[PDB]
RNA sequence: UGAAACUCAAAGGAAUUGACGGGGGCCCGCACAAGCGGUGGAGCAUGUGGUUUAAUUCGAAGCAACGCGAAGAACCUUACCAGGCCUUGACAUGCUAGGGAACCCGGGUGAAAGCCUGGGGUGCCCCGCGAGGGGAGCCCUAGCACAGGUGCUGCAUGGCCGUCGUCAGCUCGUGCCGUGAGGUGUUGGGUUAAGUCCCGCAACGAGCGCAACCCCCGCCGUUAGUUGCCAGCGGUUCGGCCGGGCACUCUAACGGGACUGCCCGCGAAAGCGGGAGGAAGGAGGGGACGACGUCUGGUCAGCAUGGCCCUUACGGCCUGGGCGACACACGUGCUACAAUGCCCACUACAAAGCGAUGCCACCCGGCAACGGGGAGCUAAUCGCAAAAAGGUGGGCCCAGUUCGGAUUGGGGUCUGCAACCCGACCCCAUGAAGCCGGAAUCGCUAGUAAUCGCGGAUCAGCCAUGCCGCGGUGAAUACG
């Protein structure tokens, strides 16, 4: 077992942070457990949704929520009336006054923590799971993804022996800080034990 | 025949109790 | 004793000495970061996400 | 010595003060 | 050793267990867990069941075992040696 | 010449990819050599084996387990043991029934936990000049569904990590070769730190790797000028202190700068030797970054997670004990055995960090650890702070010593509910082994090794001599 996360490899290069916020020593830690707790319940409610990336923005006793979603419909609900469900839930845990975006998703199939959701999706629905790879991986490159990587591993099948399939196409310059490398991650329960499902997109590079 | 290592001598089970 | 301990480390004690602190995320005891309030995993953990605010992998 | 505790070369090393290094 | 600008240390139930047994013409065999506690100057002919961790060890006490705690006196490991 | 009983599920031929060779060739790495310091002996610190124990919780096992998980075991931690206790439970949602509570002050007992307990007084929308009965945050007694499990399987698993190895390699698409595995390409000459690049070629391309983009350090510019800086004039209790000023130093963002660009020489080319400009030259020093894979490598005890197992107990609370045991054995370290040293006084020069139940100036008490007072600092301002080796001066005179500071007696300080097991520190006294370490054995190629001190995470305190960093001083040697 070798390999950096890419993610945490090009924070402050092509990579932005999920929370933006300074705060002092003297009270950091207790955003970020609100931090940690916002998500927990939007991945929790949101995941229905097709959720990529919470996006959490702080000033003063105001925070600014960011939900990334790949069809928002399921997210507002009946005009603004789900949204407001959760919106005011929020502030339920919050105590903040809690303002929530709902953003739209330029391409799902770009969006390598969707890729992922979906093949473990079809893991977990007892699909070929050599299949899936290497259908993950030609949608996304139809989108004009420049080249992409699809990593499953655990008892593929409930073979007692677990194994490791993947399956690549493009070009994935993982060694490389200018590349554009979306990479998302799922988790693949079943009646057999857990399987990890790892989606790593290339953008391109800048 | 209780938790962990060593064994007591029943399958899987241990020594040490609660 | 995982849970009954995640509890009691809450819990306010019988005496001063005996506050410990507890990673806020898995429940470790060693290894806990009083900035964070994690141990050292999910601190690790949750960095290289960027869900860790200006928090980036050093070098020099 | 570092292990003489009484001398000004023994507190600079256990890091204390006291006769044998004030301060 | 405990500050002496502090206290001369017993958990005072141990304490207040004595002086009872001092006033009705003791005495009790006291048993207690507190290893903690000094030997006091009350105590003195006193017998004090201590625990070692699994048994009341009992300890007569006399005038030359004072400055100590009880604890001193039932020792925790059984050793008896190699072979 | 030439059988059989009996017995096996193979015995074989060629060829393929590997791996291996006390086969070959060509390369390389502190691999050896050349050196410099150490380990192996001593005493002690810590980890481990073994043993012991009521328990000495559990894991890691050659390199790559052994100051490793443990970036802080007196209680807590704690998963172990003894004993005293709880049973929808310390925690989750949800269904009832009876109180009808919410929550803050008590008390008897007991080591505590617990068991028994005694006070007051709740809105919510209501029919209210009413008796007041509902309903409802959320509490409680019983009853359920269920919680709980650091119990087992790392040989069912995800995730993460170790490792070979930053080694130069691993492959693919189409074409071609072969009945086929497979081959070619990736081999060959030259080159490079490199499957780096050149040339050659039944192959032509392409991907994962190498390099590059990122960070720190080295020179210069711009932009800034307080809390930082003081070149030159004005004051000055002589402190950048005040006037002023941002030149410089610095601080922290954005740039420039090195590319074999130029000259010579070799060469088919790539490159290679040397030269100049230049702060820096052949990748400038260092870091971050770890290929396809390997090892049924490690982790079910961080977490996640299938299956197995426990249910007044393999769960949970408590007090005490243990994790600190000691005929022994190993590992990683600290301190030394002394004069290129030890001791006292005096006096210089860092860098990086930390600091509002914190850092503590300074002042008095105390031989001191400390205590009491007590300013400043939300900190380029105030503090931790003194750096230490160094330099000056004095003392020791080759001695188990003014070397060494283990062990033990006594007397204190502090943190802490509490230092018996089992804390650190201070002062008096004590003053062990050790005279440079058997067989054997480790690290380092330069601001390196060696030596000197400083800081931080954890943290009440601390068993840190550990770990991660920081600058001071600064070598030896590499023929091959
Ligand atoms: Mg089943
Ligand atoms: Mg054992
Ligand atoms: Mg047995
Ligand atoms: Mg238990
Ligand atoms: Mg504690
Ligand atoms: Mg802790
Ligand atoms: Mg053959
Ligand atoms: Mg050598
Ligand atoms: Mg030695
Ligand atoms: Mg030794
Ligand atoms: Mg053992
Ligand atoms: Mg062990
Ligand atoms: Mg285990
Ligand atoms: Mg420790
Ligand atoms: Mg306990
Ligand atoms: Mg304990
Ligand atoms: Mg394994
Ligand atoms: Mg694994
Ligand atoms: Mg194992
Ligand atoms: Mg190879
Ligand atoms: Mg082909
Ligand atoms: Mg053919
Ligand atoms: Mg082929
Ligand atoms: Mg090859
Ligand atoms: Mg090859
Ligand atoms: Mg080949
Ligand atoms: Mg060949
Ligand atoms: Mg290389
Ligand atoms: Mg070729
Ligand atoms: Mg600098
Ligand atoms: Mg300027
Ligand atoms: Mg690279
Ligand atoms: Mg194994
Ligand atoms: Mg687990
Ligand atoms: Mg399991
Ligand atoms: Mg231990
Ligand atoms: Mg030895
Ligand atoms: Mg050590
Ligand atoms: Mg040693
Ligand atoms: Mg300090
Ligand atoms: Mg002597
Ligand atoms: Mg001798
Ligand atoms: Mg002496
Ligand atoms: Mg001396
Ligand atoms: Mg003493
Ligand atoms: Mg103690
Ligand atoms: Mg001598
Ligand atoms: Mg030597
Ligand atoms: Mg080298
Ligand atoms: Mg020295
Ligand atoms: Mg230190
Ligand atoms: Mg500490
Ligand atoms: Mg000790
Ligand atoms: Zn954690």
């Amino acid at each position: 077992g070798n390999k950096i996360h890419p993610i945490g490899f090009r924070l402050g290069i092509t990579r932005d942070w999920e929370s933006r916020w300074y705060a002092g020593k003297k009270q950091y830690r207790h955003l970020l457990l609100e931090d940690q707790r916002i998500r927990g319940l939007l991945e929790k409610e949101l995941y229905s949704a097709g959720l990529a990336r919470v996006d959490i923005e702080r000033a003063a006793d105001n925070v600014a929520v960011t939900v990334h979603v790949a069809k928002p419909g399921v997210v507002i609900g009946r005009g603004g009336e789900r949204i407001r469900v959760l919106r005011e839930e929020l502030a339920k845990l919050t105590g903040k006054n809690v303002a929530l975006n709902v953003q739209e998703v330029q391409n799902p199939n770009l969006s390598a923590p969707l890729v992922a959701q979906r093949v473990a999706e079809q893991i977990e629905r007892r699909f070929a799971v050599r299949r899936a790879i290497k259908q993950a991986v030609q949608r996304v490159m139809e989108s004009g993804a420049k080249g992409a990587k699809v990593i499953v591993s655990g008892r593929i099948g409930g073979a007692e022996q677990a194994r490791t399939e993947w399956a690549a196409q493009g070009r994935v310059p993982l060694h490389t800080l200018r590349a554009n490398i979306d990479y998302g991650f799922a988790l693949a329960r079943t009646t057999y034990g857990v399987l990890g499902v790892k989606a790593y997109i290339f953008l391109g590079e800048v | 025949s209780k938790k962990s290592k060593p064994g007591d001598g029943k399958f899987g089970r241990g020594v040490k109790r609660g | 004793a995982r849970k009954a301990l995640i509890e009691k480390a809450k819990r306010t004690p019988k005496f001063k000495v005996r506050a410990y602190t507890r990673c806020v995320r898995c429940g470790r005891a060693r290894s806990v970061y009083r900035f964070f309030g994690l141990c050292r995993i999910c601190l690790r953990e949750l960095a290289h996400k960027g869900q860790l605010p200006g928090v980036r992998k050093a070098s020099w | 010595g570092k292990g003489d505790r009484r001398t000004r070369r023994g507190k600079i090393w256990r890091g204390t003060y006291g006769k044998y290094r004030p301060r | 050793p405990r500050s002496l600008k502090k206290g001369v240390f017993v958990d005072d139930h141990l304490l207040e267990k004595v002086l009872e047994l001092n006033a009705k013409g003791e005495k009790r065999l006291i048993k207690t867990w507190s290893r903690r506690s000094t030997i006091v100057p009350e105590m003195v002919g006193h017998t004090i069941a201590v625990y070692n961790g699994k048994q009341h060890v009992p300890v007569y006490i006399t005038e030359n075992m004072v400055g100590h705690k009880l604890g001193e006196f039932a020792p925790t490991r059984t050793y008896r040696g190699h072979g």
